[PDB]
């Protein structure tokens, strides 16, 4: 019951080593592969298997890939502590970026690397006695990470079929964006990877920086701060597959429980507690405490108003000094709620899940050492908001057809921009239909 | 990795540029021996941009210098990094243009510019992955700007998916008498409007009224003019060779700078301009918006802003510049087109430049540079109502009708300005 | 109730095949209408500046043709 990561572009690289750091940290894997309190050598079934192969000499390899299309950010990779953990075939680079172009991404110098990424994923593959899916972190806005994953994500489709595809996005923010046209990549990737995503989890680089500088005091945050906090949700999410446990998700469970329709798979996960040391200091909170702070919208991972919207599914995945009665009681006050509105098709709203090891924050970093932590992943419709955002500024540029002739000098034609925002509108409207109330 | 080839071409281009190569050296600490006397490992993470690695650990710039004076080339030999040059990339001609476009861009350019491609070939060979090509030249000459927009065109012919950029100094009559330069300079916008990717509009106009009325020199020198260039060109391209991911290459400055093909003639700035004889972030930002700090001679407030971007150099609160980046934004919404979201990018490098704690450049994409334009085509028109001189052009085999499309397609460009100057939202 | 259970596996095995060729042809259409525009966009890039070569050499023959003193 295996799964393989790829990251994509700058963004998804740099998210995956913060990702795969702290995986070794939970784990007490050395930079080096080694994790002593190993005994199965070469192998076994043990449930932090799912991330990591293992090799005769002891060592730990991720099942991961790490693919951009200039070298520049990898390379920190292939030097940094935790150059030994991956094998080099599973570091691929190019030597041209997509200069913030989908079409580069997808077209020109997408199809250079293409094979080469899928051969190494098919080996990565054949490994496996048994592979779930894959988890795909890219950003919406970059030339690599929209167009290039585009293309992975179909060419998956057709080597794996239905086998599932869940992605990690990076939603535009205008605080660190380095393109003008972003929404235009935003809407094109969005649209081609539509319906070849099983569920996508986006984060709001806005929604992260401002919870960095309001929970953790930090006055000017940075990638690393972001990145880090990114790997905390990530964490929770794995770590139903990566820790043993009776009470966990898995890729099919909680998948099965927040998609309530193919295209409506789109999911806002809240994170908590997001504390400070300084404030963590005489200062333990409950599992209500951080139950109902998954429902306050100034800790969403998207800027949007959920209490604007309706609930459709909520997954709620505890971790640390966790018992069931408390999660119960939690649980059953946000049920008598009325702020907190569900749809009417959907009275058993909430999939539940506890993994009893304590969340773990790397050395040097911001966040406190909590004993028990939530991540809530809540399919509401506010999150067409993000949607609505996007569109608007898409159709800004495009009502004048700024910025097209880069995309159309590398192929594409303009029925591909109308055709992607003509899928848009369908899910704006979708997200609406949804919220009715039945007959 | 990431490799720049640049061309000089006239007496302009090899002054400005040779300028060019004095600054930046210093700022990575190169020598006019080429060898490395720099202290922070940051000086060289992409020194390879610029410059190709000898044995000795001696870099050498990849630059070449063309003009049709050979006297031209002797000045750049004899100059203080003037043996840091690679000899074999000088490409000297016979005569001189006598600033006539015609004789650089058909008859004697014509009959050097394959030596030049030759230099530009094995140049361009010896590269992990070209990223494009920058020319500095005047418009006003007849070397520069006749051979060099026909090196432009003949570059784009064999690197046709590399980036063109140029770095075009524009005639003025504070600076130069010659009664032609209006002729020279409509010819070769006509070149680069079709050619290039992206072009720094330099005006001479405005950097002598820089000199003259904000430096206090009466009688500025081209010695002082391009002192003005050299920190321009040295922060328009500092993203490109510093750590930093904002328009950190030259395609990705495009793709933000240029929202349309036609559209690509920049409007730099810098900050501070101070006279030897007499800074927070909030008067850096003040500063660089201001007409006054423009190297090129256009008012932003006369028109819109497409695209911005600025960079800021020097040790500084990043929260005091994104707080004043966008208290600039919004207090002059007005001047800003309401179709391109977020249009204005910031970038900070660490490294400042030779003589001050904290520098600021601006490039923009303005609808004001239409008043450019309209100078030239004023001038332009004058002198071609009545045909004068005409007969320098006609001679080298060129007929009437191309000096009317020249003409008329820079009317066009200025025409097309306005409108998307006047365009709305809604 | 066996047959129903046969017909409801082969369905969802011809639901999986169905989806691989929807995708396969889609990109192999998509990737090759984009290889004929982006040769089209280079191919009269170029015929572009052959007529800026026939009328280069066009301008050195009516110089030489008037130095005919
Ligand atoms: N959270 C987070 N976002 C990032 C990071 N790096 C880039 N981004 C975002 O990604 C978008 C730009 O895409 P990039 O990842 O930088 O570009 P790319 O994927 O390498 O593709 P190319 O531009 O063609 O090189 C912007 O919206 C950034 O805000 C990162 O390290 N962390
Ligand atoms: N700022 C500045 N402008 C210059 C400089 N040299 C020439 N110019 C301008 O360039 C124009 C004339 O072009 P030149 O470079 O002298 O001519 P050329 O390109 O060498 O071509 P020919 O001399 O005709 O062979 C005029 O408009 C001058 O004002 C310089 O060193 N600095
Ligand atoms: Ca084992
Ligand atoms: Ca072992
Ligand atoms: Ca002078
Ligand atoms: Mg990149
Ligand atoms: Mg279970
Ligand atoms: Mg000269």
């Amino acid at each position: 019951r295996e799964c393989i990561s790829i990251h994509v572009g700058q963004a998804g690289v740099q998210i995956g080593n913060a990702c795969w750091e702290l995986y070794c940290l939970e784990h007490g894997i050395q930079p080096d592969g080694q994790m002593p309190s190993d005994k199965t050598i070469g192998g076994g079934d043990d449930s932090f298997n799912t991330f990591f192969s293992e090799t005769g000499a002891g060592k730990h390899v991720p099942r991961a890939v790490f693919v951009d299309l200039e070298p520049t950010v990898i390379d920190e990779v292939r030097t940094g502590t935790y150059r030994q953990l991956f094998h080099p075939e599973q570091l691929i680079t190019g030597k041209e970026d997509a200069a913030n172009n989908y079409a580069r991404g997808h077209y020109t110098i997408g199809k250079e690397i293409i094979d080469l990424v899928l051969d190494r994923i098919r080996k990565l593959a054949d490994q496996c006695t048994g592979l779930q899916g894959f988890l795909v972190f890219h950003s919406f806005g970059g030339g690599t990470g929209s167009g290039f994953t585009s293309l992975l994500m179909e060419r998956l489709s057709v080597d794996y079929g239905k086998k599932s595809k869940l992605e990690f996005s990076i939603y535009p923010a205008p605080q660190v964006s380095t393109a003008v046209v972003e929404p235009y990549n935003s809407i094109l990737t969005t649209h081609t990877t539509l319906e070849h995503s099983d569920c996508a989890f986006m984060v709001d680089n806005e929604a992260i920086y401002d919870i960095c500088r309001r929970n953790l005091d930090i006055e000017r945050p940075t990638y690393t701060n972001l990145n880090r906090l990114i790997s905390q949700i990530v964490s929770s999410i794995t770590a139903s597959l990566r820790f043993d446990g009776a009470l966990n998700v898995d890729l099919t469970e909680f998948q099965t429980n927040l998609v309530p329709y193919p295209r409506i798979h789109f999911p806002l996960a809240t994170y908590a507690p997001v504390i400070s040391a300084e404030k963590a200091y005489h200062e333990q909170l409950s599992v209500a405490e951080i139950t109902n702070a998954c429902f306050e919208p100034a800790n969403q991972m998207v800027k949007c108003d959920p209490r604007h919207g309706k609930y459709m599914a909520c997954c709620l995945l505890y971790r640390g000094d966790v018992v069931p009665k408390d999660v119960n009681a939690a649980i059953a006050t946000i049920k008598t709620k009325r702020s907190i509105q569900f749809v009417d098709w959907c009275p058993t709203g909430f999939k539940v899940g506890i993994n009893y090891q304590p969340p773990t924050v790397v050395p040097g970093g911001d966040l406190a050492k909590v004993q028990r932590a939530v991540c809530m992943l809540s399919n509401t419709t506010a999150i067409a908001e993000a949607w609505a955002r996007l569109d608007h500024k898409f159709d800004l540029m495009y009502a004048k057809r700024a910025f097209v002739h880069w995309y159309v000098g590398e192929g594409m034609e303009e029925g591909e921009f109308s055709e992607a925002r003509e899928d848009m509108a369908a899910l704006e409207k979708d997200y609406e239909e949804v919220g009715v109330d039945s007959v | 990795m990431r490799e720049i080839v640049h061309i000089q071409a006239g007496q302009c281009g090899n002054q400005i540029g040779a300028k060019f190569w004095e600054v930046i050296s210093d700022e990575h600490g190169i020598d006019p021996t080429g060898s490395y006397h720099g202290d922070s490992d940051l000086q060289l993470e992409r020194i390879n941009v610029y410059y190709n690695e000898a044995t000795g650990n001696k870099y050498v710039p990849r630059a070449i210098l063309v003009d049709l004076e050979p006297g031209t080339m002797d000045s750049v030999r004899s100059g203080p990094f003037g043996q840091i040059f690679r000899p074999d990339n000088f490409v000297f001609g016979q005569s001189g243009a006598g600033n006539n476009w015609a004789k650089g861009h058909y008859t004697e350019g014509a009959e050097l510019v394959d030596s030049v491609l030759d230099v530009v070939r094995k140049e361009s060979e010896s590269c992990d992955c070209l990223q494009g090509f920058q020319l500095t030249h005047s418009l006003g000459g007849g070397t520069g700007s006749g051979m060099g927009t026909l090196l432009i065109s003949k570059i784009r012919e064999e690197y046709p998916d590399r980036i063109m950029n140029t770095f075009s100094v524009m005639p003025s009559p504070k600076v130069s008498d010659t009664v032609v330069e209006p002729y020279n300079a409509t010819l070769s916008v006509h070149q680069l409007v079709e050619n290039t990717d992206e072009t720094y509009c330099i005006d001479n106009e405005a950097l002598y009224d820089i000199c003259f009325r904000t430096l206090k020199l009466t009688t500025p020198t081209y010695g002082d003019l391009n002192h003005l260039v050299s920190a321009t060109m040295s922060g328009v391209t500092t993203c490109l060779r510093f750590p930093g991911q904002l328009n950190a290459d030259l395609r990705k400055l495009a793709v933000n700078m240029v929202p349309f093909p036609r559209l690509h003639f920049f409007m730099p700035g810098f900050a501070p301009l101070t006279s030897r004889g007499s800074l927070t972030v909030p008067e850096l930002t003040q500063q660089m918006f201001d007409s006054k700090n423009m190297m090129a001679a256009c008012d932003p407030r006369h028109g819109r802003y497409l695209t911005v971007a600025a960079i800021f150099r020097g040790r500084m609160s990043m929260k005091e510049v994104d707080e004043q980046m966008l208290n600039v934004q919004n207090k002059n919404s007005s001047y800003f087109v309401e179709w391109i979201p977020n249009n204005v990018k910031t970038a900070v490098c660490d490294i400042p430049p030779r003589g001050l704690k904290m520098s600021a450049t601006f490039i923009g994409n303005s609808t004001a540079i239409q008043e450019l334009f309209k100078r030239i085509s004023e001038q332009f028109t004058a002198m071609f109502r009545r045909k004068a001189f005409l007969h320098w052009y006609t001679g080298e085999g060129m007929d009437e009708m191309e000096f009317t499309e020249a003409e008329s397609n820079m009317n066009d460009l200025v025409s097309e300005y306005q409108q998307y100057q006047d365009a709305t939202a809604d | 109730k066996r047959e129903h259970e046969r017909e409801v596996i082969q369905k969802a095995i011809e639901e999986n095949n169905n989806f691989i060729k929807m995708a396969k042809e889609k990109l192999a259409q998509k990737m090759e209408s984009n290889k004929e525009n982006r040769e089209a966009h280079l191919a009269a890039m170029l015929e572009r500046l052959q007529e800026k070569d026939k009328h280069a050499e066009e301008v050195r023959k009516n110089k030489e043709l008037k130095e005919e003193a």
